């Protein structure tokens, strides 16, 4: 289980990643997907708009915007490759299942 | 997970009815022989998931020749398997051997789970 | 001494009455500093200089 | 010398034990040592924090 | 009559460890509040 | 029970029991090893040998008579038993042993023999009684510098300096009219005991003990005796308890019963109703372990004793066994407050009614020294049903939570970690 | 036992900030390599928020620089903390370097 | 790592002559005096580094009442340095208690695994 939840939280983290550095093209698909992207968190209740404003860096998608998902993209790469190794340490204590669901203790190759 | 209680409890109330074994039993002995695991040359009672204290309570208390038998079962379906096929027709599983030899271990196994956990709960009732 | 056993009885604090602290000492800290650094400048910040234009 | 025969501690005893005047003093000292340290890692965030809000010349167009 | 453990829990665990777990919200509910003010989120 | 002061000044005490097949008379006095210095340490246990000496056990072995003794912390005992029917004889003989005639026992031939004796007990006990002398060092760095802290055997250094003008300085001061008792128990009725005693007159001069200068006080601190050469580990750790007459005397012995005993290879004892064997049954922590609350006449203690072989995980066992006694504050339930009342009731049940008058009468001359009086089996089980879960969460969280402990081991103790990180789980952090 | 000791991710904070045995006589000089773990956590997260304002073109880089001091809230703090934290890096490394000439640290088996 | 056959072929050489015995005892008493290992109530023999397998062998060979006597000086050693203070000086070591008690089993186990060596690395003289 804990095996799982780990490869949950990489999921999430690699969304993440390619809608960042997507947006460090800026073509005209690049500009509208981070417009509606952001607009999307000034409906939580009463910190709506200081969420999207702190997002921006400014009052739309500008200059300061594209400058720290640059930055931004550079360095969540580098945390994934340190949720990967939690990973194979969650592994490495049952070991792998194998298609019949049954024990896999009595047949072993390297 | 679901409880081997509880699944006899629901298992044996069809089994009594007469009119619900009539319409249930033969959907499940078609259900069986879709499953397949009789080709590989073993019974239901092989298929159990098992890392479980309930589950390795009842595997030390089987007789030594059962554990035997049972090893060499679990063994042949991983060679049969990775060769992509199947056991020949004479080495089938029949349904007259496909009996729950594991069921009566895991039922007294689990009424003694219980009867700790209602004790280990209990109010006085001065 | 006593008036360490008077509020909180042998116990250490809580970290709920740390935390509820911690948000008094800011304002109370900010507010006495400002004052202080001010008074030792006084006449040379530009609200003492718009004065005296006026 | 008997195992059952303790040293000399002496020096360094209380006055009388008093189980209430070293407990007091130091529960009074990690407890301050807490407080302090909540309102500076308090200050730490929220200073990285508005770093990402806009700069003077953007809010100068407004 | 016995109680509950729900798993692993017990209602009588819930007799002083829900109002504890609660002082975990009464106690230690603070670090969502003041580590906000800096920048200000006033409502209840 | 019946207690009745003579005309000269002595006190006799009788539980009187007609289904019994002897009978039991002694002397029993109110100055034990807490009235010793550290330098004639062992007097006690030099008087006791004394009495149990071979050419006085002859003599009393010609008419049909036993001799027993027994020193401990308080008080000192010397009973003789017989026949229902040679009460009178055993009279006699405790006459001319501590009134009339005590400088025959006291000859250079019979002490040196007695004395060589005695020497070879303490150092048979310091090298092969493992769990027993760690519960003497206990003691002594509980109560350390204090009267409370002297072991009751004496000790090998102490009793090599012991001549026989210590045992007369011994007596004078403490074997005094004003400090004795005399008890009978078994087949033996009141009246009889005090006619006997009053058809001898008994001058019997009026002294009185020595007063002490210190007060038994608890000290926070630890001894460690490392031995690697041994196969386990033993261990005692307590607290601060409750004296003899304290209103919270009852509910500490309570408290003590409900995590109890336990042996890891009896079958029974591992199904007992206590939540601590949940934690120690799945990598197998211990081999034994038992509770005690002591009282004194000045304080107590209360704690546990163990014994491991599994020298690697120590730090578990003790770090579980902590986290029992912090739920006594704060989450304690109903069920083992009511089991804890049905197994103390039968554990001083088989205390006080046993069929062994020596037993009798050695717990009834220790408590009319003390208080005056007896308490009886059925006002002490009136007081036992009247407790509650909230006077044991009263009593906890003044005496349990976040106190000063003191340590003793000996053995393979390397994995017995410091003091501090032992002290800090008298506390939870949650609360 | 434990939970802190049969945790997976657990054991690995509980073998070496927790129950790790420690020679009892080791002085001051033993805290200069938990100060240079604490000086690279400065330095990382200092340089990441300064990241997301900086332009590297030739014509860029040194104007980007003053407008970090001057226009970013609190970016002079980010700065300063950053210039003088590589210093202060420096020396507590040299220190670290002598107090394992000094006791011979490099010698076998170490 | 010298050796220690190699230290003693030297300081036997010196001690023997008369000239140079006159010029260097008198430098190594001073400097054994500003080393002040005695002053923490060690001998030398405690000071040699262990982490090697000729120097676990000398330590296996040592008898049971001087192992128990070494252990208690290097415990009461790190005591007296975290309290930043010496012994009383009625607990110094004396010079005639200095002796080299470890240094012939060290010898011994040298000349064994030198001669493990040359046997191992042999040619034949046919
Ligand atoms: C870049 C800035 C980094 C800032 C952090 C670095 C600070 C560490 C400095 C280097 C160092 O570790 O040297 C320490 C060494 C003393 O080590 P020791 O264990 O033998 O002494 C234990 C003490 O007696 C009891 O120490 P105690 O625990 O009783 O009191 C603590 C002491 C604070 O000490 C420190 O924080 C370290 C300096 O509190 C007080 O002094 C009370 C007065 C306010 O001192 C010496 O041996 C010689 C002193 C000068 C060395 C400086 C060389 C630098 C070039
Ligand atoms: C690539 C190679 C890089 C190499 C870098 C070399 C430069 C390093 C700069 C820092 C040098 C500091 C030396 C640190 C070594 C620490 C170990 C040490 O020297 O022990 C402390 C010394 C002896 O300690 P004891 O254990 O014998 O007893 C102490 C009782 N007070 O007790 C003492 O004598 C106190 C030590 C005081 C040292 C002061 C001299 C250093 C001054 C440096 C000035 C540099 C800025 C101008
Ligand atoms: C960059 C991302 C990932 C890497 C490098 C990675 C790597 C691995 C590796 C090498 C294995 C070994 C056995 C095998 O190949 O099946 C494995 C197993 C496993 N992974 Fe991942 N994985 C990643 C993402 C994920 C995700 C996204 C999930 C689930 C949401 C996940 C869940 C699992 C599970 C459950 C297993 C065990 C399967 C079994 O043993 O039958 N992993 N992973
Ligand atoms: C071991 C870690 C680091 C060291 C020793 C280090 C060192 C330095 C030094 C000496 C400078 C010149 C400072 C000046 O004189 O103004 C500098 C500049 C800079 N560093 Fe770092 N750095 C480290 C980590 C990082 C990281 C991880 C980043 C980015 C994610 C970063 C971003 C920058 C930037 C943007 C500058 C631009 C000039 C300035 O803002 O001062 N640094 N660094
Ligand atoms: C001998 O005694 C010791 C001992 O004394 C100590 C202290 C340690 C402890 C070890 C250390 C102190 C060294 C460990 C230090 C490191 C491994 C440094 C690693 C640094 C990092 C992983 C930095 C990571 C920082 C980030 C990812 C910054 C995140 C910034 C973000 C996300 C900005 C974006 C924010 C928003 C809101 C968009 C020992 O291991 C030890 O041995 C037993
Ligand atoms: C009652 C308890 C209260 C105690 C509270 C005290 C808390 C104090 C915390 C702060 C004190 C020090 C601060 C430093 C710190 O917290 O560091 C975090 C942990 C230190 O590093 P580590 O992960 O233990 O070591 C990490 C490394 O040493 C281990 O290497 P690794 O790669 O992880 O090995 C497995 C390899 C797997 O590789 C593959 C291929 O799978
Ligand atoms: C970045 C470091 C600065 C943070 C400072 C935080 C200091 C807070 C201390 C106040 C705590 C009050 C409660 C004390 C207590 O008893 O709780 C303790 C535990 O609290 C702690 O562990 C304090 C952790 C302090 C972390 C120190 C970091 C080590 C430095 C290495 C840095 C390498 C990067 C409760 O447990 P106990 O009662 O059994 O002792
Ligand atoms: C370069 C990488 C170096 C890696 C260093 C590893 C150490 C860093 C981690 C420090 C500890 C912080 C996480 C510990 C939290 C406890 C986790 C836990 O309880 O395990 C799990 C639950 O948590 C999860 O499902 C995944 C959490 C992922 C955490 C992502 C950060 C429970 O595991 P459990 O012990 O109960 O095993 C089953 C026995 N019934």
């Amino acid at each position: 289980v804990t095996l799982w939840n780990v490869g949950v939280i990489i999921f999430i983290l690699t969304i993440a990643t390619a809608f960042l550095g997507y947006c460090c093209v800026y073509g005209q698909m690049s500009h509208w997907g981070a417009t509606v992207i952001t607009n999307l968190f000034s409906a939580i209740p009463f910190v709506g708009n200081d969420i999207v404003s702190w997002l921006w860096g400014g009052f739309s998608v500008s200059n300061p915007t594209i400058q720290r998902f640059f930055a931004l993209h550079y360095l969540v790469p580098f945390i994934i490759a340190a949720m990967v190794i939690m990973h194979l340490m969650a592994l490495h204590i049952h070991g792998s299942s194998n298609p019949l669901g049954i024990t896999g203790n009595l047949d072993r190759i390297p | 997970p679901q409880s081997f209680t509880s699944i006899a409890r629901i298992g044996d109330y069809i089994l009594k009815s007469p009119v619900l074994s009539k319409l249930c039993v033969p959907v499940a002995n078609q259900f069986i022989n879709l499953a397949g695991y009789k080709k590989l040359g073993l019974k239901f009672d092989d298929l159990i998931a098992e890392e479980n204290p309930i589950m390795q309570t009842a595997l030390r208390r089987l007789p030594e020749d059962e554990s035997y038998a049972r090893a060499y079962r679990i063994i042949r379906a991983h060679q049969t398997e990775l060769t992509h096929h199947l056991l020949p027709r004479n080495e089938w599983i029949k349904a007259q051997e496909d009996v729950p030899y594991l069921l009566p271990y895991i039922l007294e196994a689990e009424a003694a789970a219980k009867e700790k956990d209602e004790l280990d709960n209990i109010e006085v009732s001065k | 001494s006593s008036l360490y056993k008077t509020f909180f009885k042998r116990n250490a604090v809580f970290v709920g009455t740390i935390f509820a602290g911690a948000f008094v000492f800011q304002t109370v800290f900010d507010t006495a500093i400002t004052s202080w650094y001010e008074n030792h400048n006084k006449g040379k910040l530009w609200k003492d200089v718009k004065a005296r234009i006026a | 010398k008997s195992t059952y025969r303790t040293p000399n501690f002496d020096d360094v005893l209380k006055e009388n034990n008093d189980a209430d005047k070293g407990r007091s003093y130091a529960y009074f000292m990690v407890g301050a040592m807490g407080l302090l340290s909540s309102a500076g890692a308090k200050s730490t965030v929220e200073t990285f924090i508005s770093s990402m809000t806009a700069t003077a010349d953007v809010l100068a167009m407004a | 009559k016995t109680g509950l453990h729900f798993g692993r829990l017990s209602l009588r665990s819930l007799t002083a460890y829900a109002p504890n777990l609660m002082l975990w919200g009464g106690a230690s509910m603070l670090g969502l509040f003041v580590f906000t003010e800096g920048w200000p989120k006033f409502q209840d | 029970a019946e207690v009745t002061q003579l005309s000269n000044g002595i006190v006799v005490a009788t539980e009187h029991n007609p289904s019994a097949h002897t009978a039991s008379v002694g002397v029993v006095f109110g100055s034990g090893a807490a009235n010793e210095n550290p330098y004639n340490n062992g007097v006690s246990n030099l008087w006791k040998n004394i009495f149990l000496s071979k050419e006085n056990s002859a003599v009393a072995a010609k008419e049909g008579l036993a001799l027993s003794s027994n020193i401990s912390r308080d008080f000192q005992s010397y009973i003789v038993s017989s026949l229902p029917g040679s009460t009178d004889k055993s009279l006699d003989f405790l006459n001319q042993s501590f009134i009339q005639q005590k400088a025959n026992l006291l000859s250079s031939s019979n002490f040196e023999a007695t004395k060589k004796s005695v020497l070879k007990q303490v150092q048979d006990f310091e090298e092969n009684d493992h769990p027993n002398r760690v519960l003497e060092h206990l003691h002594s760095t509980a109560f350390q510098n204090t009267p409370l802290s002297l072991p009751t055997r004496g000790t090998l250094e102490s009793l090599e300096n012991l001549v026989v003008a210590d045992l007369e300085s011994f007596a004078n001061n403490h074997f005094l009219n004003s400090n004795a008792v005399v008890v009978g128990t078994g087949n033996i009725k009141h009246e009889d005991l005090v006619n006997s005693i009053e058809s001898k007159n008994l001058s019997l001069q009026t002294g009185t003990k020595p007063v002490l200068k210190k007060k038994a006080a608890f000290l926070g601190s630890e001894v460690r005796l490392r031995d690697d050469t041994l196969p386990k580990a033993w261990i005692s750790l307590a607290v601060e308890g409750e004296p003899v007459n304290s209103p919270n005397y009852f509910v500490a012995k309570l408290a003590a019963q409900i995590f109890g005993s336990y042996n890891a290879f009896e079958p029974a004892s591992r199904l007992q109703g206590i939540k601590l064997l949940d934690n120690i049954q799945e990598y197998q922590l211990c081999d034994n372990f038992n509770h005690f609350s002591l009282s004194y006449k000045d304080s107590g203690l209360w704690g546990f004793s163990t014994a491991t072989r599994n020298v690697t995980m120590i730090d578990d066992l003790i770090h579980f066994t902590l986290k029992q006694w912090n739920r006594l504050t704060i989450s304690v339930t109903d069920t083992e407050v009511e089991r804890a009342k049905s197994l103390l009731k039968l554990q001083l049940g088989q205390l006080y009614e046993s069929g062994n008058p020596v037993n009798d009468a050695n717990l009834l001359g220790a408590e009319v020294l003390i208080k005056g009086s007896k308490l009886s089996l059925g006002e002490a089980f009136k007081k036992i049903d009247a407790i509650t879960v909230k006077d044991v969460k009263a009593w906890a969280g003044k005496r349990l939570w976040d106190q000063d402990i003191a340590i003793a081991g000996t053995g393979q103790i390397e994995g017995l970690l410091d003091y501090m990180r032992i002290r800090s789980d008298m506390s939870m952090m949650r609360w | 036992m434990a939970f802190r000791k049969s945790n997976v991710y657990l054991s690995l904070v509980n073998s070496y900030i927790i129950d790790s045995p420690q020679p009892s006589s080791i002085n001051y000089w033993w805290n200069m390599g938990s100060l240079l773990g604490l000086c690279l956590v400065i330095q990382i997260v200092t340089g990441i928020f300064m990241a997301m304002h900086y332009s590297s073109n030739i014509e860029l880089a040194f104007s980007s620089v003053e407008h970090i001091m001057r226009d970013v809230h609190n970016g002079y703090i980010l700065r300063y903390l950053h210039a003088n934290g590589a210093s202060f890096f420096f020396m507590v490394m040299f220190m670290h370097m002598a107090k394992g000439l000094y006791y011979g640290s490099y010698r076998s088996p170490r």
